[PDB]
């Protein structure tokens, strides 16, 4: 499903 | 939920669609520049682990915090903009960020 790295991007990154 | 950046982004990113998350931080930098932090300043994590790294420079961040009256399904957030160093926990290969330990 969603990896920890992908979860971090979805929840905290807004480039 | 109001119309401020936090209320909207928390919703769009699937953070408050089925609950109200108390706090969350959004980093306004390129994905690659954040991943580069994993090879920057090594520091201890809050839990005592040593797989944390602090960014050499401050980064543009937006802090989102639930107001005192916020209650599901109507989550409400206070938006605070700032520039500060971020500390992320890294793992795997490639060695990338998997947790946001804090912002200084």
């Amino acid at each position: 499903k969603e990896t920890a790295a992908a979860k971090v991007e979805r929840q905290h990154l807004d480039s | 939920s109001s119309s401020n950046y936090c209320n909207q982004m928390m919703k769009s990113r699937n953070l408050t669609k089925d609950r109200c998350k108390p706090v969350n931080t959004f980093v306004h930098e390129s994905l690659a520049d954040v991943q580069a932090v994993c090879s920057q300043k090594n520091v201890a994590c809050k839990n005592g682990q040593t797989n944390c790294y602090q960014s050499y420079s401050t980064m543009s961040i937006t802090d989102c915090r639930e107001t005192g009256s916020s209650k599901y399904p109507n989550c409400a957030y206070k938006t605070t903009q700032a520039n500060k160093h971020i500390i992320v926990a890294c793992e795997g290969n490639p060695y990338v960020p998997v947790h946001f330990d804090a912002s200084v």
